[PDB]
C-alpha cells in the first residue's frame, strides 16, 4: 500500500516522521493555517533595509505577500499586499520610497498604515444637474483599509504577524533562544551585503531540519565541542559550537561571538540566523505548496567593520548560498529527499539518533531538535 | 578598434569558454583567465544597487583553482548537462598601459540545464563584461563579471557559468 | 481561517463576490458544464475566416476543441474536434480546405457536416477466402459521427453551442445588445486585418468584469456622456459613451457609429465586441483551469474600406492588444487580481459604487454590471 | 454531463473503453499499486548493460526509482533507490560502478544487495570522556536496508518485482508469449546499440493499446500473413506477421527468426519487445500521472553480429525511435488522443473491430488485443 | 559583399540593440534607427497569411520615441528583466541608390524573461529582418521587422524587443 | 588560420543553415551538404559512452533528401514554429589534402519550439561538430553531428535541427 488512506502517525513520540507529513496538500495549506497565519511571529525583514521613511520593501508570510514600510515617525508598518475593493495585489516592486500606498485599477489610495485615505468617486460626481454613483454611505474607510500586521523589531531585524493575539516576541523565542537571537543582533547598526536566491523543490520543513541536524556536517560537507539548545515548546532551536587562496579561510575571531565559534538558529517557522566563522546571514522560508520552497540569503555586516572586514565577510561568503562550497548540498539533499517520499508516502524516517527523548544535549550526535519539531507538529496539527 | 585577427581571436574566446564549461573538460576553466584574473556572478539586483554581495566571487586564477577543486572532489551535486547560448558580442573598448593594450566587451549568455531525464530549462540567463588581455598563449580573461538575470536559483550553480 | 471549507457565498444580493469564486476548480469545472457547454451561444469566429467550401477554421469552445467549415451548400457547420473511434482529436491546423474531415490513426473519414462516411475494413476483409474482421453488424455509421453543434450567423460573426435546445440567438441577446451587435456587425462584409493572442492568468470571468466595469479605464489608463445597458438575465451588457506622429490618432468618426462614439459590448460567457474609436474587433476568452485564460483578438475592417481607412485601424490598433498603450494594463491588472485572490480565497471583494441595485443606468460611475454579472452566476450555479 | 460525478464503467465486457479511464488520477494511482508494484514483473534492463561486478544502471518502476546492479557473484540485484533514514533518494548517475551503495546526507552505506553494512555513530562518539550519542541499541541493522525487489533474468532481459510473492517469470507470460519472449532473446549474448527517449503526454496503458492495435499500422504510418495471440489472462500480447539511398532497406533474413518477420510483444504492463525486419529493440513505459509517460527504447544487437550487421541494423533504426519514419507517429496519436479524452471524459472509446470476442485471431483485423487488455484492466481494478 | 570594417560594426549594432534594450538605457532604443526608420513586431501567423495587423507598427523615429513615452510615463506594468539572446546574423544582400548603400541582414533571437523572483522563461522568439544604413552616427536601422513565433503572448509585451 | 572572407562565408553558413530551417523553405535542408554529406543526430549519453546509435543517421545527401520527402508527404506530426539560436561558432582547425582544405568548427545551438497556441519551449539544445567545405557554390557540410542535450525529447523530432 504505497499511497495512504485515512493515514494516522505511527504510534506516539516522533523518532519516525511518515512520508506523507511532506507530501501532503491538505497538511500543508493547515501548514500555512496554524504555523504562518496564527500564533508565530515570521521574519519579514531587516531594519537597515528601509532605513528612511516612506522606504518600503515587499516580502511574505508564508504565502501572503506583505509590505514593510518606515512609519514617518519612525516605527515600521506592515500591511497586506492585498487591496480592499476587488483584492489586487498592487505593489509589484520589491522595493522602493513611497508617501502612500495605491492601488491603480481604481486607485484607492491607504496611507504607509494601510488605512484607506481616498477612494475616488466615493462621494459621486454631480454633472448636469446629478450626482451619479457614490458609495452606499454606510460604507466608511475604516472598515475597507489594508489588513494589517503587528510588527515585532529587535536588534535590527523585524518580524511580523497576522495573528494581533501572539506571544511577545520575546517569549514567543524564549530566554535559551533569546539569548543566541540577541547574540547576533547586538544592537549595532547594520549594513545590507546582499541578497542570494534559490528555489528548491521540496517540502519547507526540510530546512528546519537541515539545521536542526547537527552531525550532517561532518558527513554531508566533504569541505571540513558543541551543544544544542531549544525553547519550551521545541519549536526554535540553537546549534553552538567551538586552499590555493588563503583568503578563502582567512578566518579572524571576533569579540561579540564571545566564545563559541559558530551558532546556527533556526527560528520557526520562518527564518535561519548563521553566524558561521565571519559571515553572518538571515535565510527565508518562502513555502510554495507542499513540495516546494523559495530561499532568501540576506547576507550582512555591521557598520563598524572596516573595508578589510567587509572583504572577510565577502570572501567568506562563497562557501554558503546557493552555490556555496557548503551549502549548495543541503538544498540537492533536500529535494532529493523529497523525491523519495513522493516516491512512497506510506513509509517513514528513522530519527533515533541519541536515542528518542526530546531535551537540549550537550554534544552533536542526536536527532534530538527535529523529535522536537515533530512533538510541536504532531500538536500543533492534530497528528 | 580592432584588426580582423584580433576580433577572430575574441569571438573564438567567447565560444571556447562556452563550450569547454559545457564540455567533460570543464576543468580547463581557469586556463581562460590570467594568474590575477577575476571570476565574479552577481544577481542584478546586488549589482544594480550597489551591493557588493556576488553568488560567487573568485578573485584570483588559484582562487578558481580552488572552485573547480571543490566542484570535482568535495561537493556532491545532481549531475547535468549545461549549454552555453552566448549571444553575439560587442566590442566597446581598446585601452593601453605599460602592461599593453586591455579590449574591454560584453555578450548577453543564455545557460541551459539539462537533468538527466528532464525538460531543458533556462538555467541561468545573464550577461558577460570582460576585460581582456592578449598573453603569448592567446586572448585571456583579467577580469570576467557575470551579472545574472535568474536570481531565483534553480536550486544550485555548480559548473562554471 | 485563510482556506475555505464547504464556504457560502456572503449572503443573497451580489454586491460582494468572495474569492473563492475565482480560486476553486470545481467551481471552474461547474462554470464549463452551465456557462460554456450549456444554454449558451458561444463565439467561434467570423464569415471571412472561411470564405470559401471547404474553409475550416479550428477554434474553441471553453475546453473544447472544435472545427468551424463552411458547407458546400454555403452554410457553416461546426463539429467538435474529436473523433468517434478512439477520441483523437484529429485536426490540428489552425485553419485550412478540406473536401472532407479525416482521422489519420486508423483514417474514419466524416463529411464537412460530421457524418460519418468512411470506416476502413467496416464490413471486413476478404483474403482465403473467408472474411475476416469487420465491426459488428450492430455497428452502424449514423450513430458515430462528430458531435455536432447548434451554429447561429449573424452579420458576419458566427456562434455556436453544443445545446441544442438552446434560444434563439436573438433572444439570447435580448433587443438591445442585440442592437449593438447589429450596429457593428450592420451586415457589411468584414475584412480580417489579423490576429493577437495573449494567455493572462487569472480566472476568466475577471475578463468579463474589466469589460463591465465602466469607470477603470478613466483611472487606470494613463492614456486619458455615457450609459450602460444589459439583457434580461444581466448576463450580457453593453457600454456606449460619446505625441511626436499624428498618425497615432487622426481619428476621424464613421457614420455606422452613428451617435455613440465608443461601445463594449460583453456577449456572456464567451466573446467581448469591441468597437473603440477606429478599431474595431472581437476578443475570445479561451479558459484554461481556474487560474488563467487565453485571449484572442480578431481586429478587421470592412470591405468598403480603402486604404487610408485600413491604416486608421492598423495604427489605432496600437492602443489595443497585448501590447497597446491601453490594453496591456488589463491582462496586468488581472493578473495580480487573481494573486490576491488566491492569497486568501475566504476573503471577498466590495463591488458597491453606485449602490447595490442591478439595472440600466445612464451614468458610468457604477459597479452595476458586475452586481448583474454575479447575480446571473449565482442563479445559474446555485451558490 | 461532461465531466463525471461517481462514474460506472458502461455495461459488461470491454468493447468501449470510457474517456475517464484515461483523464482519472485517483485511477492511475491504483493502477500504480495493482499493476506496476504487485503481481508483476516490470522491465528493469539487459544483462549487457552491466557485464562486469559493480556495474550498475538506475532506472524504474511505475514511478519507484530502482537500482539495477550486477553482484560479485554474477548475479543481479535490484534495490529500491531510496535511504532507510530519511528517505533520500540516493543515487544520482544514470550508471556507472560501484563497491556499495551509500547515501552522502549522512553516509549511510548499504552492499550491492541492499543489506545496511555501515551506520556513522550508531554506536556514539566517546569524546572527552563521555559516549554522547548513538542509535538505541534496539535498533538492528538487519531492518533498515534497501528495501529489495525480486529479480528475474532470463536470454539477456532482466525483469523485476516488489511483490515477493508474484508468479514466476514463466508462468507470468505464458508459454505461447514466452515462446516469442526466447525468440528474440534466444540465449545470444547481446551488444548494446544505445537509448532513445521521449516524454509522450499521454495516459500510458494508450502505448499498450498501440502496440496492442494490429490494423492501425497499415493506415497509419504511410510508410509501408499474421496472426496475434495472447496469454491466459489477456494482457501479455504478441502480434506476429510473415528511395534515394537503398541502405535505408537493405531488408536481409536471419535464421533465428525463423518464419515470421515481424513480432511485436508486449509485456504488461511495463515494456515492449519490437522485432520489426533488422531492428530488434525494448520500449520502456515510465509513468508520469495520468496524462504523461516517458519512452525509452534500448537498441541492442548481438554478439555474433559483425560489422555489416551491426551497421544494418543502426540504419534500419531510422525508422523507429522518436524521429524514425515510423514511430513519431505513434507519440503524436497517443498525445492527440489524450487531449481528446480529456476534452470531454464522460465519453466512451468504440473497440468493437472484430465484434466483441476476446480471442487469439489469424488475422489483423481486430482490435481483440485492447478489448483482453480492458478485461484485464476493469478485473484487477474493479470497475 | 561587406568589408571587415563594416561586418565589425554590422555585429555590433546587433549585439548593441539587444543589450542596450535590456538594460536600465533602454530608452535609448530609439537611437538605433534614422528618422524614417520602421519597427514592426508581427506574429509569423500574420506575416505567412499576408495579414498586415503586427502586435505593434510604430511608422517612424517619432512614433518609437512616443512609445518609449507611453511605456516608461503611462503604463502601469508588471516590471521584470529581458535578455536578447541574438543568434549568428547573416547578411543577405547589398544595394545601392541615391542615397548609397542598404544592408539587409537577418537574426533569429530569443528574448528571455525573469520575472522579479520567478522562473526564466523563453517570453518572445522569432527572426529580425533588417535594413541597415550608414549614417555619420555609424550603422542605423532604415526598417526593422520582428516575425515572432511566440503569438501566444505571456500576457504583456511592454519593453522593446 | 582563415581569411576574413571565409570567416564571414562560416558565420554566414551557420545563420543560413539555422534560418533556413526554421522556414517555410526547410526543404531546401539537403543544400548545405555536398552529396557525400553526412547528418548524424545523436543522444550525448550515447555519444559519451561511444554507442554508435544516433537518434538519426542520414549518411548521404540522398538519405538527407529521403528524410525530406519521408518529413513532407509521408508523415502526420503536429504542426509546429522552431526557431534556432545558435550561439557565437568556433573555428578549431583547417586541414589539407589534395581533395581541398576542410574546416572543422562548432557551435552551440537551442532550438525553441512553439506549438500552434502554446509557450515557446526548449525543444532541443546542444552542439555541432562539422567539417566544412569550399564548393563553387559556397561553403557546404561535408559532415555535420549534432550532439544534443535534451535526451527525453519533447514526443518527436520532425523538421531539421
Ligand atoms: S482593486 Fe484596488 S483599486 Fe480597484
Ligand atoms: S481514432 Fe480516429 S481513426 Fe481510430
Ligand atoms: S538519508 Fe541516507 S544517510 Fe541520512
Ligand atoms: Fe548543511
Ligand atoms: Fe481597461
Ligand atoms: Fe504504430
Amino acid at each position: 500500500p504505497v499511497f495512504p488512506q485515512d493515514p494516522k502517525w505511527p504510534g506516539e513520540g516522533s523518532s519516525r516522521v511518515p512520508f506523507w507529513a511532506y507530501t501532503r496538500e491538505d497538511l500543508y495549506k493547515r501548514e500555512l493555517e496554524r504555523l504562518f497565519y496564527a500564533n508565530h511571529w515570521c521574519y519579514v525583514g531587516l531594519e537597515a533595509e528601509i532605513p528612511n521613511p516612506g522606504d518600503f520593501k515587499r516580502t511574505v508570510i508564508g504565502e501572503r505577500s506583505v509590505i514593510m514600510v518606515r512609519d514617518p515617525d519612525g516605527g515600521i508598518n506592515v500591511v497586506e499586499n492585498v487591496c480592499a475593493h476587488r483584492g489586487m495585489r498592487f505593489c509589484r516592486e520589491r522595493h522602493g520610497n513611497a508617501k502612500d500606498f495605491f492601488c491603480p485599477y481604481h486607485q484607492w489610495n491607504y496611507s504607509l498604515k494601510g488605512d484607506l485615505q481616498g477612494v475616488p468617486f466615493r462621494r459621486g460626481v454631480k454633472q448636469d444637474g446629478k450626482v451619479n454613483g457614490g458609495m452606499p454611505k454606510d460604507f466608511k474607510l475604516e472598515e475597507h483599509g489594508l489588513t494589517k500586521l503587528k510588527v515585532a523589531a529587535r536588534g535590527g531585524a523585524v518580524f511580523a504577524s497576522f495573528d494581533h493575539d501572539v506571544e511577545p516576541f520575546e517569549e514567543f523565542l524564549g530566554p535559551t533562544i533569546l539569548h543566541y537571537f540577541d547574540r547576533v543582533f547586538n544592537g549595532r547598526k547594520l549594513k545590507i551585503l546582499g541578497y542570494r536566491r534559490q528555489r528548491i523543490p521540496g517540502n519547507w520543513k526540510l530546512m528546519q531540519e537541515n539545521i536542526k541536524d547537527p552531525y550532517h556536517p561532518g558527513l554531508l560537507h566533504t569541505w571540513f565541542k558543541s551543544e544544542l539548545k531549544m525553547d519550551a515548546k521545541f519549536r526554535h532551536a540553537a546549534m553552538i559550537s567551538t586552499v590555493n587562496d588563503p583568503r578563502l579561510l582567512d578566518i579572524v575571531p571576533e569579540p561579540w561571538w564571545g566564545g563559541p565559534t559558530a551558532v546556527m538558529t533556526t527560528i520557526f517557522p520562518s527564518v535561519i540566523i548563521q553566524q558561521q566563522v565571519n559571515s553572518v546571514s538571515t535565510r527565508h522560508i518562502q513555502p510554495n505548496g507542499h513540495g516546494s520552497f523559495d530561499f532568501v540569503w540576506t547576507h550582512f555586516g555591521f557598520e563598524d567593520d572596516n573595508e578589510e572586514w567587509t572583504q572577510r565577510r565577502l570572501i567568506q561568503a562563497n562557501l554558503f548560498g546557493p552555490a556555496g562550497f557548503v551549502s549548495a548540498d543541503d538544498g540537492e539533499v533536500i529535494e532529493w529527499s523529497q523525491e523519495g517520499f513522493e516516491q512512497k508516502p506510506t513509509h517513514r524516517t528513522v530519527i533515533e539518533m541519541g536515542g528518542h527523548e526530546i531535551g537540549d544535549t550537550d554534544h552533536m550526535v542526536t536527532e534530538t531538535l527535529i523529535r522536537g519539531m515533530y512533538d510541536y507538529w504532531r500538536k500543533v496539527m492534530g497528528e | 578598434m580592432v584588426d580582423f585577427k584580433t576580433y577572430f581571436e575574441l569571438l573564438n574566446l567567447y565560444s571556447d569558454y562556452a563550450m569547454v564549461c559545457d564540455s567533460a573538460n570543464w576543468e580547463k576553466w581557469p586556463d581562460f583567465f590570467i594568474e590575477t584574473g577575476t571570476y565574479r556572478l552577481q544577481p542584478r539586483e546586488n549589482f544594480e544597487q550597489g551591493l557588493p554581495l556576488c553568488l560567487l566571487a573568485l578573485e584570483s586564477k588559484a582562487m578558481i583553482r580552488d572552485r573547480v577543486y571543490g566542484v570535482k572532489e568535495t561537493m556532491y551535486h545532481d549531475p547535468y548537462y549545461q549549454r552555453h547560448i552566448v549571444g553575439t558580442p560587442r566590442v566597446l573598448s581598446v585601452e593601453r598601459d605599460a602592461d599593453g593594450e586591455r579590449i574591454t566587451a560584453e555578450a548577453s549568455y543564455a545557460v541551459i540545464r539539462t537533468k538527466y531525464d528532464g525538460d531543458s530549462t533556462i538555467f541561468n540567463a545573464g550577461y558577460y563584461r570582460d576585460v581582456i588581455v592578449r598573453t603569448p598563449e592567446g586572448l585571456k580573461l583579467k577580469s570576467r563579471l557575470c551579472v545574472y538575470d535568474s536570481e531565483m536559483i534553480p536550486n544550485s550553480v555548480i559548473y562554471p557559468i
